[PDB]
């Protein structure tokens, strides 16, 4: 569950809110790409470990599966920091905390009538065709 | 009925199974009823009186004629019959009950007792009693409890996707 | 303090709670929303606010821990429904 990399880079701030200032470690999106050799080798080398491109429903299946318990996991993360910051073992941040309640404040809000009668006309207009 | 081919048939016999048939309306045994009555030779449905008056009473509550029942409950052949057809006033005014309940959204006392047929309003205070009909504030039994609306307003998404996700399973199975 | 589902406000409550006439309600709302605060709209036959809110607010430990419990909540139920995903798809899954 999630990418072999983690990439950090040095920030020295004054913080704005008031708070001591420190070297520290800013974090920096880390994705893994390819070039065509490095392509290349890695499909020779895990051809016999790869499943196929094209989306199967079994790998669909699996791979929904796999969303859900990363859902879950991420999640437990989140409950567990916030279980250390209400027992005080870690710092409320004052910052990120409320990303998380902008987090909590983007969710769907599922059951309004005007959005199931919309999705039940989706749901429907899919079977149909199915 | 077993050995009708062989022993006699006596008056008694129609008194018996008007009897039973009785008790069969009474007890809203309807479905037991008919099953019954087709054994009856559908001369005696109409001829005699004692199958007659179980079969009529049944189809005056079959088109809801219940003022009919009631006033023809005086056609009793006898006080066996007038037993069971005490019973039976007492199932229709059950069933009359139930049809104030489920189709009307509200009623009144004043009319309500008139009709589930009570003569003294200590009667209807028994029926909220022992069936718990919640009192209105305008003197309003209110029934809007029992229709509901439920299952309009949150889609079922678990059971949908186990239905989607079988059909899923019933495409990728090898068989 | 909204549940966060009942996210619509009665004029009557906005109108209660910042002591404002009826007819200033309108003019606070359409100023929170413009100066940046909140991005939800707001209805008048109804005398409803629809409420999108944005920006952010500082927290206090029992607002962490209601938080925490919330997320406990959510997390259970995904819980529930990747076990049945896996479950009813075991066949399928490989």
């Amino acid at each position: 569950l999630g990418l072999p990399t983690e990439a950090y880079i040095s920030v020295e701030e004054v913080h704005d809110d008031g708070t001591p200032t420190s070297k520290t470690f800013e974090h920096v999106t880390s994705e893994i790409g390819a070039e065509e050799a490095e392509e290349v080798g890695v499909e020779h080398l895990l051809r016999d470990i790869k499943d196929t491109t094209v989306g199967t429903l079994s790998q669909r299946i699996t791979n929904q599966v796999h969303g859900l318990k990363g859902l879950n996991s991420k999640l437990l993360d989140i409950r567990s920091y916030l279980e250390k910051v209400a027992t005080g073992k870690l710092p409320i941040n004052h910052q990120i905390i409320y990303q998380l309640q902008d987090v909590f404040n983007l969710l769907p809000d599922v059951s309004l009538q005007e959005f199931v009668k919309a999705f039940y006309l989706k749901t429907n207009d899919q079977m149909v065709v199915v | 009925f077993d050995y009708k081919e062989q022993l006699p048939e006596s008056a008694y016999m129609h008194q018996l199974l008007g009897l039973n048939l009785l008790f069969l309306l009474s007890q809203n045994r309807v479905a037991e009823f008919h099953t019954e009555l087709e054994r009856l030779p559908a001369k005696d449905i109409q001829t005699n009186v004692y199958i007659k008056h179980p079969v009529s009473l049944e189809q005056y509550l079959m088109e809801g004629s219940y003022n009919k029942v009631f006033l023809a409950k005086g056609n009793i052949p006898a006080e066996s019959y007038t037993f069971f057809i005490d019973i039976l006033l007492d199932t229709i005014r059950d069933e009359i009950a139930g049809c104030i309940e489920k189709a009307y959204e509200k009623i009144l006392f004043t009319e309500a007792t008139r009709i589930l047929f009570f003569n003294t309003p200590k009667k209807m205070t028994d029926y909220a009693k022992k069936r718990g009909w919640v009192l209105g504030p305008n003197n309003y039994y209110s029934f809007a409890s029992q229709q509901q609306k439920p299952e309009d307003t949150t889609i079922p998404s678990t059971e949908l996707a186990k239905q989607v996700i079988e059909y899923a399973r019933q495409l990728e199975m090898i068989v | 303090t909204r549940p966060a589902n009942h996210r619509q406000l009665t004029f009557e409550e906005i109108a209660k709670s910042a002591k404002i006439t009826v007819n200033e309600v309108e003019l606070l709302v359409m100023k929170a929303l413009s100066v940046g605060l909140v991005k939800g709209s707001i209805d008048e036959v109804d005398k409803r606010v629809h409420m999108t809110w944005v920006q952010p607010r500082v927290l206090d430990l029992q607002q962490i821990k209601g938080m925490k419990d919330r997320l406990e909540f959510w997390c259970t139920d995904v819980k529930s429904m990747e076990m049945l995903v896996e479950h009813q798809a075991h066949d399928i899954l490989t």
